[PDB]
């Protein structure tokens, strides 16, 4: 629950600037295109047989606006990333059995996205202040493990 | 183990990488550097300061590597062998940190080539990245 | 990336286990699903019931495939390529469980082989074990 | 962590034969060898260049033996890991920032090692109450990345 005053004060700048209907569903979509085992966890969602169909999947688009919610929730929260997400870890953890490691993986392709999306705007700075938000999800995702 | 498609979406993104070798290579390092910055103890000698010409010269090492990788995407192992003894047997690098590299170098070509950085071979410079670190982190000699 | 000795090693180790193919395969899925059950829900089709029938002779598929893997093991792409489809593209399963498996099959070979469980044996073994396990996670086709 | 009390009384007996001069050294010295980067971590040790060197390596049986008495310390206190590492999980996380994967890896290798010394002794059930010690062992030493 670190995060320096100059790390919160870039991440909260970035995120004001946030399509909160696309994010979601773009790290939600590489995450299944570049990681294929995931897609075992969304069997009810359809066609995620080529990159085209998942990341045109009306259920994959949904389903990551909820899970970029749960960041902005995150976000709003920085201090209390633990609690934030406490009902998730439950979910993920002990119903879903989700390996933690995927909860970084997931992480890591956001920031792919933010890099993406932002350009040069996305500094080592930013980067690395973002770094430590996607972290702290996924170390507060995987509390019901520890 | 890289598919057919993997090989051909890797030749061409990093192809489009041409002359900005060293200038994405450095740039990686230093968000590597930054972003963990446990990964700076493998360099205790080195300048890291922002900007630093020693690092842009090691990042221009380091992309030159990966063009040769590329080169010989289907010999790595002989191709990239000076690089394994340094990397796996003198400095025995984490393959952790091969990751934490991996993803800075992601970062760096989506925050360049949004053109390219499409999901299929952001897929396919994932798998490569991924296997160019097996082949530096393991002793085979 | 094996070695020459790692290969010698693997060979020699695994040229052990010979006619106890099944029952070590068997007691290598055995240990797997008591000490990991979440590795259950890829067989939930299987009577997974102690000792079983389906298991012990599931286990000799596995050790067989395994035996296949050594006598090619300049070549395991194009001879798990079956394999490969299997674990990768139909079934998905999630490379932590071979991390998990592998484990198992290395406490199996210890608990029957001490004389050939030697340090350098047990680390030739392990990058085996995780090489075999790339092929089957990777989609190369 | 949660033993059943046959599964306790199993893991019990079973430490109560493990040779403490020889096994912790041996878990350590094989991490050492199958994972070579963790040597990083013991430059002081001397010799690490070779197999033989690192097992047969006094610094090493040294270390081992106190390695396998913490974990003396975990199973006579299954019910408060996190305070009986908490010394430990500083040290390893604060101060030599060890990846928690590397816990993970010498929690198996041990496993790997009781293995090798006990052989049929060492069933598949036994083998189910040690994977939830030494995870509940490993996850008590990650706590402070928590
Ligand atoms: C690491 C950051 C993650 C966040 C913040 C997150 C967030 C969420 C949210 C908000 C929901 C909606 C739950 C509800 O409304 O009941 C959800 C559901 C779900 N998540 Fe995640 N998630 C993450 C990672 C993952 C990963 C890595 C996987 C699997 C690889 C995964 C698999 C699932 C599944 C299967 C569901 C239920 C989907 C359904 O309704 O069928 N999640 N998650
Ligand atoms: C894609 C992955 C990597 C590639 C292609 C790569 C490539 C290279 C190259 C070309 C060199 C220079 C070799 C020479 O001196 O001729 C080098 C040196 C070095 N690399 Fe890497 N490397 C990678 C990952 C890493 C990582 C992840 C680390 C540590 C976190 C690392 C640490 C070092 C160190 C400590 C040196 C020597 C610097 C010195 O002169 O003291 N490398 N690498
Ligand atoms: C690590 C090395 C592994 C090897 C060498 C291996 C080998 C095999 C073999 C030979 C088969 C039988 C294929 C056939 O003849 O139809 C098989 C099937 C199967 N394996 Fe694996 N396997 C490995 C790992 C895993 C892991 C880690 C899992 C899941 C936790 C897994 C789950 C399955 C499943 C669900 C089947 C299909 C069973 C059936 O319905 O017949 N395997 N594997
Ligand atoms: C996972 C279970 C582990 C346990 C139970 C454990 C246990 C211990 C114990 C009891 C000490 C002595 C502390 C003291 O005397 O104050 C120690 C120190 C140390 N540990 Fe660990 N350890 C574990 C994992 C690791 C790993 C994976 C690494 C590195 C790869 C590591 C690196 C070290 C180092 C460098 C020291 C200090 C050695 C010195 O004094 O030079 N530990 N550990
Ligand atoms: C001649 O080429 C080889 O023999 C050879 C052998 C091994 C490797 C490493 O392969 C990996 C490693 C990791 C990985 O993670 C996704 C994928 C691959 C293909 C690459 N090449
Ligand atoms: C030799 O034929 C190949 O092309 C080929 C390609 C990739 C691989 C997988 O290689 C790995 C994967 C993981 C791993 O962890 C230690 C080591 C190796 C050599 C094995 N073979």
């Amino acid at each position: 629950v670190h995060l320096t005053p100059e790390e919160k004060s870039a991440v909260t700048a970035l995120w004001g600037k946030v399509n909160v209907d696309e994010v979601g569903g773009e790290a939600l979509g590489r995450l299944l295109v570049v990681y294929p085992w995931t897609q075992r966890f969304f069997e009810s969602f359809g066609d995620l047989s080529t990159p085209d169909a998942v990341m045109g999947n009306p259920k994959v688009k949904a389903h990551g606006k909820k899970v970029l919610g749960a960041f902005s929730d995150g976000l709003a929260h920085l201090d209390n990333l633990k609690g934030t997400f406490a009902t998730l870890s439950e979910l993920h953890c002990d119903k879903l059995h989700v390996d933690p490691e995927n909860f970084r993986l997931l992480g890591n392709v956001l920031v792919c996205v933010l890099a993406h999306h932002f350009g040069k705007e996305f500094t080592p700075p930013v980067q690395a202040a973002y770094q430590k938000v996607v972290a702290g999800v996924a170390n507060a995702l995987a509390h019901k493990y520890h | 183990v890289l598919s057919p498609a993997d090989k051909t979406n890797v030749k061409a993104a990093w192809g489009k990488v041409g002359a900005h070798a060293g200038e994405y290579g450095a740039e990686a390092l230093e968000r590597m550097f930054l972003s963990f910055p446990t990964t700076k103890t493998y360099f205790p000698h080195f300048d890291l300061s922002h900007g630093s010409a020693q690092v842009k010269g090691h990042g221009k090492k380091v992309a030159d590597a990966l063009t040769n990788a590329v080169a010989h995407v289907d010999d790595m192992p002989n191709a990239l062998s000076a690089l394994s003894d340094l990397h796996a047997h003198k400095l025995r690098v984490d393959p952790v940190n091969f990751k934490l590299l991996s993803h800075c170098l992601l970062v760096t070509l989506a925050a360049h080539l949004p053109a390219e950085f499409t999901p299929a071979v952001h897929a396919s410079l994932d798998k490569f990245l991924a296997s160019v670190s097996t082949v530096l982190t393991s002793k085979y000699r």
